[PDB]
Formats: structure tokens, C-alpha cells, sequence
């Protein structure tokens, strides 16, 4: 029974799937950064 | 438009036109115009860096950027009126593209001192103003000098507001309409060439050429100078005080979360938490209504103090103080009011630090007659006259001849004692009750500055209608004077206000 529910508990868990990307130039006006979080949908 | 913010600085270059077609006279409005301008700019307390130039066939550098007493007003105003309309006598002609080059010479130099890459160089946004006929006739089509002067700051839409240009025609000019188009070129829908009359005209078309939204600095006394703009932003500081007593009575603002009034409006008690103040909001003309933390009560003050030498309603020290209950989001409809005798108020009268008390009162009350201003009930901005010294004795005399508040009264004095001020006589207006509590303020340096708050009257005409009378008694005023109750506000405002040594 405790194989069962270690089994079951690590079959199903779920982690926050963050895809964190930062955009970063020098452009001839200066130096610009951008974050876009997709924890949870896609940004623009 | 002109952003008028904090961040960043801000370069006026003002060119001035110099040839023979304006006369010299002309020339002289040019100069007034130049220097209510100025004035204007100054006032905001911003980072600005003002340069003239005269202009006839050359272009004449009377100050620069590149020198540090472009930012000061005094050393600007100087060279504003060192020009001479002869420092051209010998080319009388109009070159235009020479004026627009030395702004291209001086913006290079100044590049390159601070530097490509620098931020010093990156937030000033810099807008170019014209007083001139137009009817340019050599050196050049000043367009290409327009064209030369963009790629040098790299303009295109994504820099837009970081250059204005404005070709104006001022006086009795015989001005050419198609000229001032290409130079003042329209961006957006707003509008860069203008053809008017007088500096009046100029003053109103220049408060629509000023962005002050961007900042929230928040100093006081920052009105509204258009005639067009509605009476809540020409007064931000009116608030509206309403008690249980259904009454209303009116304030001023003084910081984001203290307003002042009288303290004869509170009739029914001291429960501040059944007192409701409307302030001001740009969102609607309603307001936005806000709860008192606490309340401060003149000790002093008591309507039926006298009562036992036949005095019904005695106003001595008819101030209250309230706290509301958050602070108000500062806009063009709400500012406060500062209070003299304060470092606040001596910014904002641009005074040496080492001031008094005793001088500010010296600086406003400077006069036997000092103009003042009080806030109707419709919001409206009417005129009134101070008196003091010798004549303050003159308008109190005349509470002797009332019949009703004053059965048995024989010492003028008694009743009307120095904290009350003088108003009312011949054509001043007469506020009644629902407007007292209301600023008693004063315009100088662009600036706001409430001397008192009214607390009672001999007239009442409200009872949007008002009518004078002329019957004994003759209509008059009297509001608490704001010097005279330092002790108390500066006990209860220390820690919000930094008060100035008596
Ligand atoms: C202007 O910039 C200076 C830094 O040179 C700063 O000290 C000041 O607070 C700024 N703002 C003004 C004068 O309004
Ligand atoms: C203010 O309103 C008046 C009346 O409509 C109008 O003539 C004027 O152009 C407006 N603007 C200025 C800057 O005076
Ligand atoms: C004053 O009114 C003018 C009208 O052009 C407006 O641009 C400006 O933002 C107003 N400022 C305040 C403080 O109300």
C-alpha cells in the first residue's frame, strides 16, 4: 500500500513549466531588456 | 507638446528675429513676449536649460546651453534684455537657415562634452520656439536646416516628443501664413504655427504648449492660467466639507491628507467621523469623497464666548483641522496650498532661505490695499481687497451699526480683533455661509498663497445668484488671519510641513 501511493503521488505531480526568456540590444538609442513568464498561455 | 516632467531636462531656444521688416518696437514685444515665456517655464521648478538668439542676417549667441547660467532665471532675464534691436545694424536682412545652424553648431558642442552614449544626452527632450514674420529671403530654405537638425537627434516616430518646433507670429506684423507652416510643422493634430495680436493671446495659446501632467512634484500653487480650463483646475486646492448639519462649507488643500476650514461649520459636535469632504478628481466633476481621520478644534474658539456681554456669535479663532482618511492622489484638480512663513512657500516664492515669518507676512501684505481671491459656490474665482494697518481700523468700524448679531455692543475692538481681516468694501464681493471656510488666497510668481479663510460676514447675498444691497449695514468682511495662529498650525502641521522660524 505505501508502494501504491509513492507510485501513485510520483506518477502524478505537476511543476510550474516556466519558459522565462529575457531580449536584450544595443540599439543606437541605448540598451533595452524585456521578461516574458509562461508559467501558465503565450505571450507577445 | 512640451512635457513638462521631472525626469529628464529640457532645452528652450528661443530665436529672435532681428531684420529691418520688424521694427524695433516689434522687436521690444518680441522681448516681453520672451520674457512672460520664460517666466512661465521657470515656474514648474524643472530641469531647463534656456538659449536666446537675434537673428537679422547672422545668428547672434546672447547665452548658450553649453554655459550653466542657462538653467539659472536670473542670468537668462539679464541676457533677455541685453539684446539690442541695433546689435544688427550692419545686415538687416532675414536669414533664417543661419539661426537654425547655430542650433545645429551648439547641439554638436554640447554632444560632444557629454557624450554619444551618455544618458545626460539621452533624456533631454529639446523644443525650438520662432517669434518671427517669416518672410525669410536669403541664406537658405530653412527646411533642410529642420531636415539637418533631426537625423543629428535621430527623430522619427518613435522619438517624437523629443523635439518641438514653433514658428509665431506676435505684434503688428505683416506676417506670412505659408512661411510659419513648413517651419512649425504639425505633428499629430497639434498645431505649430500661430498668428496673434498681443503677448495676452500668447500667454493663453502657451498654456495649451505645456504638457504638466507628466510630473506629480506637486508643489503648491499650481493653478490653471487658461480661461478655458474648467474652475477646479484653476483652484485645485477647493475642497468641499459637508457636516451633519447639511450645510456646506468649503477648504482648502495644504498637503495630501490635512485640509483646513472653519471651525464654526462643526455646529453639531465634534463626531469627525460623520463628516464627509469632497476634493476635486479629474476622473468626474462630482469628486471623490473621502473620510476625516481626526478632527483639531480651536480651543479658543466658543460662538457663545461673550454671550455675557450681549455677543450672540463671537469668531474668535474659527479654524478647524482635519486629517482624511488616505492620501489624495495629487492631478491638476487637486493641489494643495501652501502656507506661508513655510520652506515650501519660500520655494515657492524663489526667496533666500534665511526668511521669517514676520517677512512673508511683509512680502504678501506688502500693500495698504492687497487684491485677494475667495472661491464661490459654483467654483468661480471672485476678487476682493485687504486692508490693513490704519484702514483695517476703517472696516471694522462699521459693525458698530448692525442691529441683530450685536444687541449690546460698544467696544469694536471686542469682536473684531487682529485675527480678522479686512474685505467687502466698495465693489469687493461678499462670500456668504456655504462658502465660509473657504481660502483666502493670493497670485504671485505664478503662485498661490492662502493668507486666510473666511469666517463670517455684515452681508449674506446667498440668501450661482448674488445682489448687493446699499443699507446700513454696508456689506464687509472678515476672515481669520493664517499669521496670526502660527503657534497652532505649526503644533499640529510640524511634522507635515517644515515651518520657518518666526
Ligand atoms: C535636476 O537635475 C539635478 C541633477 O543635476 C537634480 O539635483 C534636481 O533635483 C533635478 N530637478 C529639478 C531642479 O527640478
Ligand atoms: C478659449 O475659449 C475661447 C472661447 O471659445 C476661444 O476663443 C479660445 O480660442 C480658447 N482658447 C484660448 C487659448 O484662448
Ligand atoms: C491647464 O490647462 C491646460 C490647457 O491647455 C492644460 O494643458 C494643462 O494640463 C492644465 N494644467 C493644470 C495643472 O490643470
Amino acid at each position: 500500500l505505501d508502494a501504491l501511493s509513492a507510485y501513485w503521488i510520483a506518477s502524478h505531480t505537476t511543476e510550474e513549466r516556466g519558459l522565462n526568456v529575457t531580449l536584450s540590444s544595443t540599439g543606437r538609442n541605448g540598451f533595452k531588456s524585456h521578461a516574458l513568464q509562461l508559467n501558465n498561455l503565450e505571450e507577445e | 507638446k512640451i512635457q513638462i516632467q521631472r525626469s529628464g531636462h529640457l532645452n528652450l531656444y528661443l530665436l529672435l528675429d532681428c531684420s529691418q521688416s520688424v521694427s524695433e518696437n516689434d522687436f521690444l514685444i518680441f522681448k516681453e513676449s520672451a520674457s512672460l515665456m520664460v517666466d512661465r517655464i521657470f515656474s514648474f521648478e524643472i530641469n531647463v536649460s534656456v538659449a536666446i538668439i537675434t537673428f537679422a542676417s547672422e545668428p547672434k549667441v546672447l547665452m548658450s546651453v553649453l554655459n550653466d547660467n542657462s538653467r539659472d532665471m536670473t542670468e537668462v532675464i539679464s541676457s533677455l534684455e541685453n539684446a539690442n534691436y541695433k546689435d544688427h545694424e550692419n545686415g538687416t536682412g532675414t536669414n533664417t537657415y543661419a539661426a537654425l545652424n547655430s542650433v545645429y553648431l551648439m547641439m554638436n558642442n554640447q554632444m560632444r562634452l557629454l557624450g554619444m552614449e551618455t544618458m545626460a544626452w539621452q533624456e533631454i527632450r529639446h523644443a525650438i520656439i520662432l517669434l518671427t514674420d517669416g518672410k525669410s529671403n536669403m541664406g537658405g530654405s530653412p527646411k533642410t536646416a529642420v531636415d539637418h537638425i533631426r537625423e543629428i537627434l535621430n527623430i522619427n516616430q518613435k522619438r517624437n516628443d523629443y523635439l518641438d518646433i514653433y514658428a509665431i507670429g506676435v505684434g503688428k506684423l505683416d506676417v506670412d501664413w505659408r512661411e510659419l507652416n513648413e517651419l512649425g510643422s504639425k505633428k499629430d493634430g497639434e498645431r505649430h504655427a500661430f498668428i496673434l495680436q498681443d503677448t495676452k493671446a500668447l500667454h493663453q495659446v502657451f498654456e495649451h504648449m505645456l504638457d504638466v501632467s507628466k510630473l506629480t512634484d506637486t508643489i503648491c500653487g499650481v493653478g490653471n492660467m487658461s480661461a478655458n480650463a474648467s474652475d477646479q483646475e484653476r483652484t485645485p486646492w477647493h475642497v468641499t466639507i459637508k457636516p451633519k448639519s447639511q450645510e456646506t462649507c468649503r477648504g482648502a488643500l495644504i498637503s495630501d491628507q490635512w485640509v483646513l476650514t472653519a471651525a464654526h461649520c462643526f455646529r453639531d459636535g465634534n463626531d469627525h467621523s460623520l463628516w464627509r469632504v469632497n476634493v476635486g478628481d479629474p476622473k468626474s466633476q462630482w469628486g471623490k469623497e473621502f473620510l476625516i481621520e481626526k478632527a483639531v478644534i480651536s480651543p479658543g474658539f466658543d460662538v457663545f464666548a461673550k454671550k455675557n456681554q450681549g455677543i450672540l456669535e463671537f469668531y474668535g479663532d474659527d479654524i478647524a483641522l482635519l486629517k482624511l482618511a488616505q492620501k489624495v492622489k495629487m492631478s491638476t484638480h487637486a493641489r494643495p496650498i501652501c502656507l506661508p512663513c513655510t520652506m515650501e512657500a519660500n520655494l515657492a516664492l524663489r526667496r533666500p532661505q534665511g526668511s521669517t515669518c514676520r517677512d512673508h507676512e511683509n512680502e504678501l501684505l506688502n500693500k495698504q490695499s492687497v487684491p485677494a481671491h475667495f472661491v464661490a459656490l459654483n467654483g468661480s474665482k471672485l476678487n476682493i481687497n485687504l486692508k490693513m494697518g490704519v484702514e483695517w481700523t476703517s472696516c471694522a468700524e462699521v459693525v458698530s451699526q448692525e442691529k441683530t448679531m450685536f444687541p449690546n455692543l460698544t467696544d469694536v475692538r471686542e469682536v473684531v480683533t487682529d485675527q480678522f481681516l479686512c474685505s467687502g468694501t466698495q465693489e469687493d464681493e461678499s462670500p456668504c455661509k456655504g462658502e465660509a471656510g473657504g481660502a483666502v488666497f493670493l497670485e504671485r510668481r505664478f503662485r498661490f498663497f492662502q493668507v486666510g479663510l473666511v469666517s463670517w460676514g455684515l452681508y449674506n447675498p446667498c440668501l450661482r445668484k448674488r445682489a448687493p444691497r446699499s443699507k446700513v449695514p454696508p456689506p464687509r468682511d472678515f476672515h481669520i488671519n493664517l499669521f496670526r495662529m502660527q503657534p497652532w498650525l505649526r503644533q499640529h502641521l510640524g511634522d507635515v510641513l517644515n515651518f520657518l522660524p518666526l
